[PDB]
DNA sequence: TTTTTTTTTTTTTTTTTTTTTTT
DNA sequence: AAAAAAAAAAAAAAAAAAAAAAAAAA
């Protein structure tokens, strides 16, 4: 229909083209007759008809009169739609500025004639006057006036100078303003002058002007001459129910604006005093401000691009409140037979129209209303096959909506799948479902293809299955299999499991006793071919029976356990990896019924029996108190303080809780004791709770400690936990304290709950706002850049292995085993199960690997750069959008939320990374660097341990060495900055003045004073410019040169430094020769907008050796001269600081300078893309861990993808860019690309990381961001610029209405685009 | 049908194949060009499917059926 | 509470919402994000433009259904139409192209 | 004494529906 | 008696951004 879509500024003859008359009367009807007025608001000369076809004086209510105007009425006989369509003008006697570019801030006049917008204002508001044309008088251009200067300028040059004041002064001032001199003086200036305020305000205007001359638009234009009015059907007058009418305040604003204007046209014609006519003038632009600002229609939550373009209400539609059903099959959900009958009302109707059943739909209609036993045939036809879509309130994840075979069932619930219920976050306290109804050919395929619930049983969000049976399902299948001492039928022999089932439904034999039987299990490990395979497996009587469920390919081990959660999860992600898809689902339907079914056979209640306390609460309890007690009275011998003492008895009373957790445990998993038909024997318990706990059903020792054993510890409001924790547990009593404190326990987490929700909502907005664009295009970019992935350790076991990292990534260059010059893989191939484990047998420690972020993909990305499409076995396909399914991985969890030394473990080689050491005077290895790291390589080779040792720390082993399991050997000491030296000799007092820089402090409690230096303020400011130094110097005196360089061996104290030695004393390689003194959801969305912590730690801006510069000039400065390069650069630093660097420092560029959060920004500015996605992923990826949910990590690339597409100019290079532009990031690498394939030369461009919605608004399409968070200043730049709209991405589409290019569209646009 | 990776496994795209299967039965729904397999009382989306999974059914035939039907 | 055709909003030809009046059930943001999040686009383009908002091609869509055709006309969203025109109201000049 | 940089302060955004006052 | 704004409750918390004021020069 349209491919794209344009926008402009609006102009007074455009106005008069789109209008159709001048509504003259500020009146709704003649209120005389029932004809409308003439001209009125509601104007059927100037619109249309109110009845189709039919004149207002009735002169032709025939349709061979169409066209034909009446003269009576002069009612074009038309269509009401013509109502609808056809809009109004008013012409204004004064002409109005428009408000939108008046407070846009900043406004588009306002920088667009270089004044501010308080002078602005005060000039429109007719209380002040400019000048226009000042020629040869003592008044500039733009300066403004107020009554007593424009009395003395009438005074001196009432001659040809002259002004004005308000609307008509501000179009006078547009119309006389030219812009090819602007844009020529205003190069000029950007040129010459150098000043960052006044050259950012020049290159912004430059930009607007040289867009607007672009553009075919004219300044005046921005000032309303004729004011459009919309058309009345958009403004309907509806009257209550009654005698009244209420309609939208549009029409009283109407009413008001035209009253107003001929008010001031009747006034101009009896002309009035200026007085008068100025008030007026103000009203008439008031009452045009308040008409225009329609804004609220299409700005807020409830505005046209929001709730009415986006969010759309649908037809065949419905809801219920849903409800479980065990027969039904994962392909087919439940549906009320009224809701069938209703839904698909046309669909019967045309179906008895086709069986001829009748003739006249009315008759169908009549049927139906009758429930004549044909129609429920024909629904039964009808919903055949015929899928429907099952959605729920909150649709966090693509999984909220999933496609069903209705099956049509008795009363008013939407019966639902059991385990699909799990993916839908649906417990069935009452929730309520909406189904939908495809409709066209196009979409029941499509809704069978993808949103059938069998296609759906790997989630998006990792490799993990969602059709985890969750609490009855696998009580019942625990139950099943679980073996005890001795029952009826122990201890014979089975030919195989149909004698087993047999054996157990008979009643003669128990539900489980070990026993051996023959069990058959096939395997497909020849070229997929299955191989039998029999023998006598030992094995229990109801996992006997389980095992006619399994398929063929599946093992038999995978079912001799007890079955719990985990093990049924993993046990179907084994059948879905080696049977495929539709084994899986056969399974999970039989597993679903087969739990249940033995659960009810089971009959696992709970009675107040099934928990016992244990006997030791008592005596744990009160051996607590006595110890309590005797600390307390230990306090008030004054022994403690009162922090110790309530860290003290808080700490036992943690261990007592252990002690009393420990004892309930003992006594619930191992209380069956029972004989063995000898004497006794026991065994995994029976008792109630402990089956439901164990098995992972509901609860875990978390949850039962607190049913049978005490409760903890609860805090008090703010995290302070009281010293006189919950004796009690729940089946013992409550005292009334115990119950308030744990009320303040859980009311927090209520409201937690709440507002959580609330800002995950938001969260999950923005971050598929972000991504919207993202659709994957291209199979490969041909790259070979790419990023490192290695396991994660934070100081301690591995957090998370390689494998879960590498799995389902694009290689990007071949691994290299520690085999070296062995090609392991090719190195651009994917990477699956089979090869992951591959390597991880080859124990690869790092791989390079593709990322999204990396690939070179115009416009989109490569798909070998996204590698596996989780929830999909095979590779991304060409088109399936992964923006939106990253952002929604991303921001569902968001409610799941919750707003000294080392002592090495393992045994292994020690690895010293950034290693720059020495060896002290004792003979240790003390650490000179900084950023050193420790790494314990394991006995095969890989790095299974990691340790950040700080400056300065001490060492049993050296490098190259081996060290024992839990061999003590990384110390430091975190308490003091060291002043440790790289060399040894005698240390002298240089550049010591005592009684002017320093201080002699005595140490009472020795009497071994030490020399203490002041700060810079403290002292005299004469004292303040003479350093404290220390230098080394050899047994004669002569200065000791370090090795490497010339300089001596000095060092530079900062302020409130101790020194410790005196003159006369040898020092050795590093002695210490001064004391020197020293989170949830909020956390992901702070990291995601990539906002400047409270505490910006800032790292080595270049490359060279340090020094410090001016001294406390608000802060001191730091300045790094390069050893070949340029020094001039410096660095403010607040001093207060403790610093990292000293004064003599030799480091690379990107290095800390003062520790604390790093800013994302400096981080890229000076490590680099990869690095910075690095840190934002693993940092997310930490926050999410913390409570558990996993996220793969390719859809946080992704999002950091989106975060950054837009950079900065460095130079133009031949391109026609300004050095001080800034720009999207592709669109430079495309013409600097196509640049440098012809003869010419690039450009040169820096990245920068825009915050979600920064880089949001970075997005041309203006449609995205008008329908995005904002209206006005989206709406403001887009008229200005005149951008033409491309409609390339998923939000525009959606407005617009058309395919959205993003799954199978995008085949119907690879089509399209082929066309042109 | 319980679903239609076997499709899938003909036409690994999966996205193509849902048009392939809507244009087939579009054309035969509406009128003429009678389904070339058993139906079971199904709708005409089921049996393009089925057809889609018996091999019959490619991105080719429906363009050559299309031009010899063009060329009478 | 289920619909299939019913009587539509005023100021908006869409669907009305709610019980007490015979409504239909609302395809919010959430849900079009989670329908785009499929390759599903022919199913969104039906939600928000077929069964909500084009008013003719409802009507084309019910008489087609009737008559065992399953065949969808664009046409386009009345909704937007009225947006262009509300935009158009104030000092905005937006048009449609080739 | 003027001018550039930085800091501070003011203002405008971010998840149920109109009488009183003046001419 | 007719026409017109919101001065007539309201503030929280936080952030982005614009305008004004205060260093710190040469
Ligand atoms: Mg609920
Ligand atoms: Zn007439
Ligand atoms: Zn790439």
């Amino acid at each position: 229909e349209f491919d794209a879509i344009k926008i402009a500024l609006a102009s007074p003859d455009m106005i008069r083209s789109w209008s159709f008359g001048e509504v003259k009367k500020p009146e709704t009807i003649n209120y005389r007759t029932f004809k409308p007025e003439r001209d009125g608001l509601f104007c059927a000369r100037i619109f249309g008809p109110v009845k189709d076809y039919e004149c207002l004086c009735g002169k032709y209510k025939r349709l061979k009169h169409r066209g034909v105007i009446c003269e009576k009425c002069g009612v074009e006989v038309t269509q009401t739609k013509v109502r609808r369509e056809r809009m109004g003008h008013i012409e204004l006697a004064s002409p109005t500025a428009h408000i939108w570019f008046l407070k846009s801030l900043p406004s588009r006049i306002g920088l667009l004639l270089d004044m501010p917008l308080r002078d602005i204002e005060r000039v429109l508001y007719f209380e002040s006057y400019v000048v226009i044309e000042g020629g040869m008088t003592n008044l500039e251009r733009q300066q403004i006036l107020t009554e007593e200067q424009y009395l003395d300028a009438l005074e001196e040059f009432g001659d040809e100078f002259d002004a004005k004041m308000g609307a008509e002064a501000i179009q006078a001032l547009l119309k006389s303003m030219d812009l090819e001199q602007e844009c020529e003086q205003l190069r000029e200036e950007l040129n010459e002058t150098n000043s960052e305020t006044k050259r950012k305000k020049l290159t912004k205007r430059i930009k607007l002007l040289e867009a607007f001359v672009q553009s075919g638009n004219k300044p005046e234009w921005m000032i309303l001459t004729v004011l459009p009015v919309l058309p009345p059907d958009l403004r309907p007058l509806v009257p209550l129910d009654g005698g009244r009418f209420a309609t939208s305040d549009l029409n009283d604003l109407y009413r008001r604006v035209i009253n107003r204007n001929n008010r001031l046209k009747r006034l101009l014609d009896l002309a009035a005093p200026d007085i008068i006519v100025r008030n007026e003038k103000r009203m008439l632009q008031e009452a045009v401000d308040a008409l225009l600002d329609l804004a609220d229609m299409i700005k807020g939550k409830q505005g046209r691009f929001r709730q009415n373009l986006l969010g759309k209400r649908v037809d065949y539609s419905g809801r219920s409140v849903i409800t479980v059903g065990p027969y039904l099959r994962l392909h087919q959900c439940g549906l009320p037979k009224k809701m069938a009958l209703e839904l698909f009302k046309p669909f019967i109707y045309g179906k008895l129209e086709l069986r001829g059943l009748a003739t006249t739909i009315k008759a169908a209609k009549k049927m139906v209303e009758r429930e004549e036993a044909v129609v429920w045939d024909i629904l039964d036809e009808v919903i055949r096959e015929h899928p429907v879509l099952l959605n729920r309130a909150p649709t966090l994840h693509r999984l909220g909506i999933q496609a069903f075979e209705p099956v049509l069932i008795e009363g008013k619930a939407i019966q639902l799948h059991p385990l699909v219920c799990a993916a839908y976050n649906a417990d069935f306290d009452g929730d309520q479902m909406a189904v939908h109804v495809p409709l066209t050919l196009e979409a029941q395929l499509e809704a069978r293809a993808l949103m059938m619930s069998t296609n759906n049983i790997l989630s998006p969000a990792n490799g993990e299955p969602i059709i985890v049976p969750s609490q009855d399902v696998v009580l019942g299948l625990y139950y099943m299999t679980r073996d005890c001492v001795n029952a009826k039928g122990e201890g014979m022999v089975l030919t195989g499991p149909k004698e087993a089932e047999r054996l157990y439904r008979s009643g003669l034999a128990s539900l489980h006793a070990r026993v051996k039987v023959r069990i058959t299990e096939y395997e497909k490990d020849a070229n997929g071919e299955l191989v039998a395979k029999t023998s006598l497996k030992d094995t229990t009587v109801g996992r006997a029976i389980l095992w006619m469920i399994v398929p063929k390919g599946l093992p038999y081990s995978i079912v001799n356990q007890a079955l719990g959660k985990k093990a049924i999860s993993k046990m179907l992600n084994t059948c879905y990896r080696i049977l495929g898809l539709k084994p899986t689902v056969i399974f999970a339907d039989q597993i679903m019924y087969t739990g249940f079914a033995y659960a009810a056979r089971s009959g696992a209640s709970v009675g107040i029996d099934d928990m016992v306390i244990p006997e030791k609460k008592h005596e744990i309890i009160s051996e607590a108190e006595a110890e309590v007690a005797e600390i307390q009275e230990q306090f008030q011998s004054g022994l403690v303080t009162a922090g110790e003492r309530y860290n003290k008895v808080i700490d036992i009373w943690a261990a007592a809780n252990d002690r009393v957790s420990k004892a309930m445990m003992d006594n619930l998993q191992t209380e069956t004791v029972i004989n063995r038909d000898g004497q006794e024997e026991k065994q995994v318990s029976f008792n109630s709770i402990y089956m439901m706990a164990d098995s992972g059903a509901r609860g875990s020792a978390a949850q039962i400690r607190q049913l049978a054993g005490m409760r903890g510890l609860m805090a008090k409001p703010d995290g302070s936990i009281i010293e006189t924790p919950i004796t009690a547990n729940f089946r013992e009593g409550l005292n009334v304290l115990q119950y308030f404190i744990s009320t303040h326990g859980a009311r927090k987490g209520l409201a937690d709950t709440a507002l959580k929700t609330a800002n995950s909502g938001y969260l999950t907005r923005r971050l598929v706002d972000v991504a919207q664009d993202l659709v994957v295009t291209e199979d490969d970019c041909g790259t070979h850049e790419g990023i490192m992935m290695t396991p994660v350790i934070e100081g301690g076991d591995v957090k998370e292995p390689l494998r879960d990292r590498v799995l389902g990534r694009v290689t990007a260059e071949d691994v290299l085993k520690p085999g070296t010059a062995d090609i392991l893989v090719p190195r651009n191939t994917l990477l699956h199960e089979q090869w992951c484990d591959l390597l991880e047998e080859n124990s690869v420690d790092a791989v390079k690997v593709r990322s999204v972020v990396s690939c070179d993909t115009d416009f989109g990305v490569c798909a070998h750069c996204y590698g596996r499409d989780l929830a999909r076995g095979h590779i991304i396909n060409k088109g399936e959008a992964i923006g939106v399914i990253a952002a929604q991985s991303i921001g569902e969890p968001g409610t799941q939320l919750t707003m000294s030394s080392i002592q090495v473990k393992n045994k292994g080689s020690i690895k010293l990374s950034n290693v720059k050491s020495v060896v002290n005077s004792s003979g240790k290895l003390v650490i000179t660097s900084r950023n050193t790291e420790l790494k314990l390589i394991d006995e095969f080779g890989r790095t299974k341990e990691s340790y950040k040792v700080p400056y300065g720390a001490v060492l049993a082993k050296g490098d190259g060495e081996q060290v024992a399991g839990g061999e003590t050997v990384a110390n430091w000491d975190p308490h003091t900055m060291p002043v440790i030296t790289e060399v040894s000799g005698f240390v002298r007092f240089t550049d010591m003045i005592d009684g002017q820089t320093i201080t002699r402090q005595t140490d009472e409690l020795t009497g071994l004073s030490s020399l203490v230096v002041l700060d810079s303020a403290e002292r005299t400011a004469g004292g303040k410019d003479l350093r404290p130094a220390l230098k080394i110097v050899d047994a004669q005196g002569n200065d000791v040169l370090i090795p490497g360089t010339d300089m001596p061996a000095q060092y530079f104290l900062p302020g409130k430094a101790i020194v410790q030695l005196e003159d006369g004393v040898q020092i050795s390689s590093g002695d210490t020769l001064a004391r020197i003194p020293q989170g949830g959801l909020p956390r992901v969305a702070d990291l995601f907008e990539a906002r400047r912590p409270k505490e910006p730690a800032i790292l080595a801006e270049i490359s060279g050796i340090v020094s410090f510069g001016k001294e406390t000039k608000g802060k001191r400065r730091l300045v790094i001269t390069p050893v070949d390069g340029s020094d001039p650069y410096e660095e403010m630093i607040p001093k207060w600081r403790q610093l990292n660097v000293f004064e003599g420092e030799r480091v690379e560029r990107g290095d800390v300078i003062s520790d604390g959060p790093e800013a994302p920004h400096d981080i890229l500015r000076l490590r680099g893309v990869h690095a910075v996605t690095r840190y934002i992923v693993n940092e997310v990826q930490d926050v999410y861990r913390l409570q558990g949910v996993k996220i793969n990590d390719k859809h946080i690339e992704v999002i950091v993808r989106q975060m950054l597409r837009k950079a900065t100019i460095v130079n133009a290079g031949s391109s026609d860019f300004l050095e001080g532009e800034q720009v999207e990031y592709s669109r430079v690498k495309i013409a600097n690309r196509e640049l440098e394939a012809n003869g010419k030369v690039g450009a040169t461009y820096s990245r920068d990381l825009l915050g979600i919605t920064k880089a949001s608004l970075a997005t041309e399409s203006f449609i995205s961001a008008a329908s995005f968070q904002e209206t006005t200043r989206v709406l403001t730049e887009a008229a200005v610029a005149g951008k033409r709209d491309e409609l390339r991405g998923l939000k525009e589409n959606v407005i617009v209405g058309r395919l959205i290019p993003a799954g199978t569209g995008y085949a119907y646009h690879q089509d399209r685009m082929r066309r042109r | 049908r319980v679903t239609v990776q076997d499709a899938v496994e003909k036409i690994g795209n999966r996205f193509d194949l849902v048009l392939v299967a809507a244009r087939r039965a579009r054309q035969m729904q509406v009128g003429g060009k009678d389904p070339l397999v058993p139906e079971e009382n199904d709708k005409t989306t089921v049996i393009a499917l089925r057809e889609i999974e018996e091999g019959l059914i490619n991105n080719q035939i429906l363009d050559v059926r299309e031009r010899q039907e063009q060329q009478e | 509470h289920a619909r299939s055709t019913g009587s539509y909003s005023l100021v908006t030809q869409q669907p009305l919402g709610g019980k007490a009046q015979f409504g239909g059930q609302r395809f919010g943001e959430m849900e079009v994000w989670a329908l785009e999040a499929y390759g599903a686009a022919y199913t969104l383009q039906e939600m928000l433009t077929v069964k909500s908002d084009d008013v003719n091609g409802r009507t084309k869509m019910y008489k087609n259904i009737v008559d065992g055709n399953h065949q969808m006309e664009p046409g386009m969203p009345e909704s937007f139409n009225v947006l262009l025109k509300e935009i158009r109201s104030l000092g905005i000049n937006i048009e449609l192209e080739d």
